[PDB]
């Protein structure tokens, strides 16, 4: 539990504190063994675990944190459970062994119906083929990969819950012998995540699971590591990272636009990012929340053909070709299609290269949500409806 | 209160002549188009090439006028009119009213 | 309080100085059955 | 309720699919520019709407109701 | 206005029925298919002829 | 038990989803349920 | 004893009733066409509903054809 | 009455151009009003009679100057040119007309020169009710912006060394 | 001007914007502006807007050389220069960033603060009478 | 772009207003006279 | 141009047969000549031999165009090129915009976009007509037409060819809301292989 | 209440801050003329009611023809539509703007104020004269129409025209 | 909470809504004091005379 | 007041090691002092006083700014 000297791991101190290295480590093994544990855990496991002496202005945010996580996880569990039963309920039925149930085919599923109704059980065969639909709807054992190795990530950075696997009384079934068990699979697993998932942290952050100010920070690191890897030069004086180089491989992080929206001075040309690739420029702005001042968040075109005039008058690039384009991201997190735009369109990101500097960009699959999808389409307003919307 | 000539139609007697000569009885597209296309070479001076009251699309704005005050929304009309723009022949000293 | 109880939604001396109090800019035919049309700023920009 | 849900359950949780930029906005209501009491304001201007006590200009071409104040 | 093929779609509706009617036929000659190829417009004129 | 009795309170498919079945589909127990009362 | 029936525009359209919305019809049907040739793509590439010996890519196609299909369906259903 | 020249270096800063060709076009006619950001309002030019700029009076005599000048002003000309000199130094904006800041000071500029009146000629009880209703306004105005600022409080009280109002 | 006043042809709008885009220095604006009043030229909000956009495009184009000889100079741009590439000249008049200042008529006139070259001009009157001579 | 071939039908709405104001009227009179003022209801007392 | 030219529009107070079938020619070419030869079998179909009993009720005739209609979608030329003719030009300058100025609306879009030049060709001869935009029929000109088409689609809807049920349009009135009822009343679907 | 300076009466259909209208202070009835086209003296103007009968016009729309084109070619003006309509457009009364009971009522006195009317006298244009334009020429007002978009003045109107308030009055039953 | 987070969009939107109407006012008066120099410039010619 | 401003200025140039603090609160002394706009042609004895400390300092960037500013102002 959280005693005193307990603080809040960050990431440069997570990888530190768990940095011992497994030839082979079972990375599905280990997560559905916490997964299961967690599980089994009870609701007061939850209770003492927020930091004891720290201001409260960070300890409501650690809190809602938490509480994030355990609302995550409650869900879930519910989920799991009923994936569970659907497995145990087919092998009832079939026979088959649960282990391979998993991975079994619809031409399996065609002739064990078949033969089942042949028998006569017409209700165990319709019974058996909506478990094996819903089973294959949702069967991966990566179901949610880096969603669930994200909140793992976030239990260990909570720095509370490490010692919360460890000295469990459990007995074997078939043996009867009851025995402490010592091994604490939650050390393992975190030491795996951080020997491989690097940017664990930004995929953390990307998630949406960083409610206090994240997914930008984050973002600019992120843009800041592609743009090194790209390129060979650079200096990164602040807020301008630039490459010495004749191509102008510039970024630049102009300002935060869910501050400025709203500190004052009401515009329409906010945006968070600017980065030149030498021939093109490209602004990144990442979505008010708010919905009325979303409209107003992209900028117009005179400002546009502004912003191209001004590039050409200082970088010295011909206007005859300036490519000058927008991108918009999702307000509260980030998914796989604005990523593999990002990289396919503002960079020079080829594909060969993607997965060779983006490992897990594979297992990214998150999908924007129904509340979400919407963030992008914005209603026009005519020029006589200045005084009445915005 | 109802003439047959107050009643929106497009249907009217020569329209139906022609729609009855280029269309009716003819089952094919190609054979259409190769009726339309014979049509098509009738000289003005050809009786079967009957005349019809075309009716006239509208007008943007309908008056000279209105046009002429339209296009001068996006001119700089000056203080005085041209013939009082010269400097008369005769000397005139400005002096308060 | 003013969710279960009626005789504490009495606005003029019962909500109305509190209202006052909150600055929550209050209404005799509010929208609010305690007698607020809106949040007070803290309320809105703070969570609780 | 419960007998069209179970009418139109499915044995797997379908997701819901992308649409249109928007076919869910609450439509405005019907009116008559010209022979009118008051303007059909579109609820886009919520913003410029205001309150009670303190409205907002609109309708100008009409008289304004003052609140009856003992 | 039917104005079905312009927009690379069979018109649909029912009007094709009484375009086919054999009254409109008989009446107007070669209306229906003028109507269904050219996609032009029947006022209120024509309906009431 | 009307309002002013104290109050009762409050990704994938719940366990609730699995018993729930189209009546399209034949149900599990032909219990001869009459026609007027199950319309 | 009598129902009318109109349309109430305010001045914004003068049609009594347009059709079938061909904007959303056409959306929806776009839709399923690169979804299905998607599924085919993957199908292809996995040779090289539908039914496939590996299991994640006959999942995705299954999930790819159903989707396509649902939006047929809406299509049907307007 | 003079306007701060806070107002001037204020716009010299912000706008370079227009401050540089003020100052070379200086005692030459212009037919274009530079000054328009300068005077964002009628009342923010109160040094000459019709809320007429300075810059405006270049190509004309001085005949023409005396007569707009400060000398020929009327008494209710120079009582707004006082009360927009002292509001415009309060206001939070150029349009702040509604602060309770700028409402004290014009509620105690009105009461300044009511009371000045009824002590030439006491006779006057409408102007002995408008001046107390006045005062009452003044008073909630004072109240009101208590509780918003203190440190306007310890600029404005200082006046006179009132200390006690 | 006095030629065109005494026929009584009236002067574009988009002719005048040009004319104003056209000018180098302030003092060659203003003596453009002198002169289009001593031609007997009722002054527009209109001519007003396409000055001040003039005025601004002169600071803005000061501006972006001074920008320009650092750049040449030192190899990589500053962080003022991108600042002032991304929100313009600082407290401008008729600021970009918010486009419904400069509108006449609810319509916006940006038209004379980029340099004008004679296609740039010749583009617009091609295109409408390519528009005449097709629908 | 796809109105040119429709204009050329160019069938529009006849006039409705003017034929009703001018078709023969029962009650029509030579010169046209200007209605007298109609009366009105006072008050409570006068009526 | 030696002097300053003027612009005039001419127009017609009576027009000819001749510019009647012109315009009427000129329609026809302008729109699709698979969904023309489309529309005309349906017409002929309907019609039947012309007399008062071979023409199709009502009924019948809302099932022939919905077959028509289902065959038809299923084809690119309709959701790809034909459903984009019809939007305004302040519509089409906006997506040009919107796909010029936005990265998000053109890489990887959540909602497909339209191509105006995809949709629409330039200045094309056809017969000695001048389309100075034509929509980008696939099947440009009605001689690149096959008839095996037009008789699979006269052909009776079938669910092999296209998975689509028919319609019968009083049913489907009737028992739509309350076919699961009927079913369940009934006792649920036997499946038998 | 037949109490003298009462015979206002205790009309609810005004838009003043008090049901008495006697009791209010912003209009004072002039029974001597008032009640020309409104019947009593003490009922609201014609431009200030807020009750309408079933065959009475309600307030015309204030434009301050060019947008019917689509409509019928032959429709005159609307009748509903009045380039010049002032709401709250006070009307002289001697009550309260010719008051002579300080004086002995003679025909030569009598406090008067003249901002009531608009002066007719030949003064207001010659000093009111100017070379330049007008104010629509001169384009200095940005706000335009209170309401965004109004079909019948701001932009074309299309659809069929409603005189009778019945797509304006309806309840969605979806 | 979720009607807190709505509120509060709802009044961050009419508080930018508000400085846009500074803005328009500000450009109002802008244009009335170039109109106003206008009118008074020809006004002070005739005074000089 | 411009007389206050140009003797601290004064007794922080002439006075002995004014290393560090000293151009910093006459910085800001200045930009503080500026925006009332108390000083607007008196200004010119503290400018060349600033500037004579600029020069006991020795930076040249400041001096430049201030130069800068001051000719943009008009000051010959």
């Amino acid at each position: 539990h959280a005693t005193y000297g307990a603080v809040p791991l960050t990431h440069s101190q997570v990888t530190s504190v768990y940095a011992t290295d497994g030839g082979k480590v079972d990375e599905l093994g280990l997560l559905e063994l916490v997964e299961e544990r967690i599980f089994s855990w009870k609701l007061n496991k939850w209770e003492m675990r927020i930091p004891p002496n720290l201001p409260n202005d960070q300890k409501e945010l650690i809190r809602q944190e938490q509480e994030n996580l355990k609302q995550i996880l409650s869900e879930w569990r519910k989920c799991f459970g009923a994936l569970n039963a659907d497995i145990l309920q087919i092998s009832s039925l079939t026979g088959v062994p649960k282990d391979v149930v998993r991975e079994k085919n619809r031409t399996w599923l065609q002739e064990e119906v078949a033969k089942l109704r042949w028998m006569g059980e017409v209700n165990k065969a319709a019974l058996l083929r909506d478990a094996f639909m819903r089973l294959e709807a949702f069967g991966s054992r990566d179901f949610m990969f880096m969603e669930r190795l994200c909140c793992i990530y976030g239990l260990a950075r909570q720095g509370t819950f490490d010692e919360a696997f460890t000295n469990y009384i459990t007995e074997d079934p078939v043996t009867n012998d009851i025995f402490v068990d010592e091994r604490n699979p939650f050390k393992e697993l975190v030491a795996h995540i951080v020997r491989n998932y690097s940017q664990i942290d930004i995929i953390y952050d990307f998630l949406g699971f960083n409610y206090s100010e994240g997914y930008r920070s984050s973002l600019r690191r992120y843009m800041e590591y592609l743009q090194c890897k790209t390129a060979e030069n650079v200096r990164a004086s602040g807020r301008l990272v630039t490459g010495d180089k004749g191509e102008h491989n510039i970024l630049f992080d102009y300002c935060v636009s869910r501050e400025s929206l709203v500190s004052g001075d009401s515009c329409q040309g906010i945006i968070d990012f600017l980065y030149i690739n030498g021939n093109d420029v490209t602004l990144i702005i990442i979505a008010s929340d708010n919905p009325w001042l979303r409209n107003r968040q992209l900028p117009h075109r005179r400002q546009m053909e502004g912003i191209a005039r001004r590039v050409c008058f200082v970088l010295g690039i011909p206007p005859s070709e300036v490519r000058i384009r927008n991108l918009l991201l999702p307000p509260t997190y980030l998914d796989k299609g604005s990523i593999v735009r990002l990289n396919d369109i503002v960079f020079r990101l080829s594909n060969e290269q993607s997965n060779l500097l983006i490992p897990w960009l594979t297992n990214y699959n998150k999908e924007l949500d129904p509340k979400d999808v919407d963030y992008t389409a914005l209603a026009k307003t005519t020029n006589e409806e200045e005084w009445l919307t915005l | 209160s109802h003439s047959s000539a107050m009643e929106r139609a497009a249907i009217t007697p020569t329209r139906a002549r022609w729609v009855e000569d280029a269309f009716a009885d003819q089952p094919s597209v190609n054979d259409i188009m190769r009726t339309l296309t014979e049509i098509e070479q009738l000289p003005f001076q050809s009786t079967h090439n009957t005349s019809d009251e075309s009716h006239i699309t509208p007008y943007t704005l309908g008056s000279v006028a209105a046009g002429v005050q339209r296009l001068g929304e996006h001119r700089l009309r000056y203080t005085l009119s041209p013939w009082d723009i010269t400097p008369p022949e005769d000397s005139v000293v400005l002096k308060h009213t | 309080d003013a969710s279960n109880n009626r005789f504490f939604r009495g606005y003029y001396y019962g909500q109305r100085e509190l209202h006052q109090l909150l600055g929550r800019p209050h209404s005799l035919e509010a929208t609010n059955a305690d007698g607020s049309n809106d949040l007070s700023t803290y309320e809105a920009n703070t969570s609780q | 309720q419960r007998n069209e849900a179970v009418s139109s359950h499915e044995a797997v949780p379908q997701t819901p699919l992308v649409d249109l930029p928007g076919v869910e906005r609450r439509r405005d209501l019907p009116a008559d520019p010209i022979t009118r009491l008051f303007f059909q304001h579109k609820g886009d201007h919520a913003l410029y709407y205001g309150t009670y006590d303190k409205p907002s200009v609109q309708d100008d071409d009409r008289v304004q109701i003052e609140k009856r104040v003992p | 206005i039917f104005d079905g093929p312009n927009v690379g779609i069979t018109p649909y509706g029912g009007m094709t029925r009484l375009l086919a009617r054999p009254e409109t036929s008989l009446k107007y000659p070669g209306l229906a298919e003028f109507v269904v190829l050219t996609g032009a417009s029947l006022f209120a004129g024509d309906a009431l002829r | 038990g009307g309002p002013g009795s104290p109050v009762r309170g409050p990704r994938g498919y719940t366990a609730e989803w699995r018993d729930l079945r189209n009546p399209m589909r034949p149900p599990e127990f032909p219990t001869p349920w009459e026609r007027k009362y199950r319309q | 004893k009598l129902s009318v029936l109109e349309a109430a525009q305010s001045g914004l359209t003068d049609y009594f009733c347009g059709g079938l919305n061909f904007e959303i019809v056409g959306f929806e049907l776009h839709m399923a066409a690169m979804l299905r040739e998607r599924a085919a793509a993957i199908l292809e590439r996995s040779g090289a509903c539908a039914m496939l010996l590996e299991k994640a890519d006959e999942r995705e196609v299954n999930k790819l054809l159903r989707d396509a299909s649902r939006y047929e369906d809406r299509v049907d259903d307007a | 009455v003079n306007i701060p020249e806070t107002r001037q270096m204020k716009f010299e800063e912000q706008h370079p151009l227009l401050a540089g060709a003020l100052r070379k076009l200086e005692g030459q006619p212009k037919g274009f009003p530079f000054w328009y950001r300068k005077y964002p309002t009628r009342r923010h030019a109160y040094e000459y009679r019709f809320s007429i700029p300075v810059e405006m009076l270049d190509g004309y005599n001085d005949d023409v100057k005396k007569a707009l000048s400060k000398g020929m002003m009327s008494i209710q000309e120079k009582q707004f040119a006082q009360e927009a000199m002292y509001m415009e130094r309060y206001a939070e904006h150029d349009f702040d007309t509604t602060s309770p800041a700028v409402l004290a000071v014009k509620r105690a500029l009105k009461c300044r020169v009511l009371r000045n009146h009824l002590l030439t000629n006491p006779h006057n009880n409408i102007i002995k009710t408008v001046l107390a209703n006045t005062e009452r306004k003044l008073n909630h105005a004072l109240r009101r912006l208590r509780k918003v600022d203190f440190k306007k409080y310890w600029e404005i009280i200082r006046d006179h060394d009132v200390q006690d109002i | 001007m006095h030629l065109a006043g005494r026929n009584g042809r009236e002067l574009s709008v988009r002719t005048i914007q040009h004319l104003f885009a056209r000018t180098d220095s302030f003092a060659e604006a203003l003596a453009v502006f002198y002169t289009m009043r001593r031609c007997h030229v009722a002054m527009n909000m209109e001519a007003y807007y396409s000055m001040l956009y003039s005025l601004q495009r002169l600071e803005e184009e000061g501006w972006g050389q001074h920008f320009r000889n650092e750049y040449e100079e030192n190899g990589a741009p500053s962080e003022q220069a991108m600042d002032f590439i991304v929100k313009g000249i600082s407290n401008a008049l008729l600021p970009e960033n918010k486009p419904w200042l400069g509108r006449v008529m609810f319509q916006d006139r940006n038209v004379p603060d980029r340099r004008y070259d004679t296609r740039d001009f010749d583009e617009l009157d091609t295109a409408w009478t390519q528009r005449y001579k097709s629908g | 772009i796809y109105a040119h071939a429709l204009s050329q039908f160019a069938v529009c709405r006849q006039p409705w207003n003017e034929y009703i104001g001018l078709l023969t009227k029962q009650d029509s009179t030579p010169y046209h006279t200007e209605p007298q003022e109609k009366p009105a209801y006072r008050g409570r007392k006068q009526g | 141009l030696r002097y300053p030219p003027i612009y005039f529009i001419v127009k017609r107070c009576t027009l000819y047969f001749s510019e009647w079938a012109y315009a009427v020619k000129h329609q026809l070419l302008l729109q699709s000549p698979f969904a023309l030869r489309a529309a005309f079998g349906l017409l002929q179909e309907v019609r039947g031999d012309g007399a008062a009993e071979n023409v199709m009720p009502l009924a019948e005739t809302l099932g022939t165009e919905f077959k028509y209609f289902t065959r038809l979608m299923r084809r690119p030329d309709f959701y790809r090129v034909g459903v984009h003719t019809d939007k305004s030009v302040e519509k089409w300058e906006e997506i040009k915009e919107e796909r010029r100025h936005n990265i998000h609306h053109t890489h990887r879009p959540t909602r497909p976009l339209p191509d105006f030049e995809e949709v629409f060709e330039r200045d094309v001869e056809i017969d000695g007509h001048r389309f100075v935009l034509r929509p980008r029929w696939n099947p440009r000109t009605l001689q690149d037409v096959d008839d095996s088409d037009i008789l699979r689609l006269r052909a009776p809807l079938t669910y092999d060819m296209d998975s689509t049920a028919a319609l019968h349009v009083p049913t489907h009135c009737g028992k739509a809301s309350r076919l699961a009822g009927m079913l369940q009343d009934a006792g649920g679907v036997q499946v038998l292989d | 209440a037949n109490h003298p300076n009462r015979q206002s009466g205790i009309q609810f259909l005004t838009h003043y801050n008090t049901h008495q209208r006697f009791r209010v202070n912003k209009d004072y009835i002039d029974y001597m003329h008032w009640g020309k086209e409104q019947g009593q003296a003490r009922l609201p103007h014609r431009h200030q009611r807020v009750a309408f009968d079933f065959n009475d016009q309600l307030h015309p729309t204030r434009i301050g023809y060019a947008w019917f084109a689509s409509q019928d070619p032959t429709f005159g003006h609307h009748p509903d539509l009045s380039s010049s309509f002032d709401p709250n457009y006070r009307v002289f009364s001697h009550p309260e703007h010719w008051n002579k009971m300080f004086t002995k009522r003679r025909p030569g006195e009598g406090d008067i104020d003249l901002s009531v009317l608009p002066s007719r006298s030949l003064l207001g244009p010659l000093m009111a004269h100017s070379d330049t334009k007008g104010i629509p020429y001169f384009k200095v007002d940005n706000r335009g129409h209170s309401n965004g978009r109004v079909p019948g003045v701001n932009a074309p109107f299309f659809g069929e025209f409603d005189q009778k308030m019945m797509q304006a009055m309806s309840r969605p039953l979806n | 909470e979720k009607k807190r987070i709505e509120a509060r969009q709802m009044m961050d939107g009419r508080q930018a809504l508000k400085k846009k109407h500074l803005d328009l006012l500000r450009e109002f008066h802008e244009r009335q004091f170039f109109f106003w120099y206008e009118r008074a410039s020809e006004r002070l010619q005739n005074m000089n005379l | 007041t411009p007389e206050m401003v140009l003797l601290f200025i004064q007794a922080c140039s002439n006075c002995e090691e004014p290393t560090a603090v000293m151009l910093e609160r006459s910085e800001t002394l200045i930009k503080r002092l500026e925006a009332v706009g108390s000083s607007v042609d008196l200004i010119s004895p503290i400018y060349d006083q600033f500037l004579e400390l600029c020069a006991h300092l020795g930076a040249v960037a400041s001096g430049f700014s201030a130069l800068k500013r001051i000719v943009g102002f008009g000051k010959p």
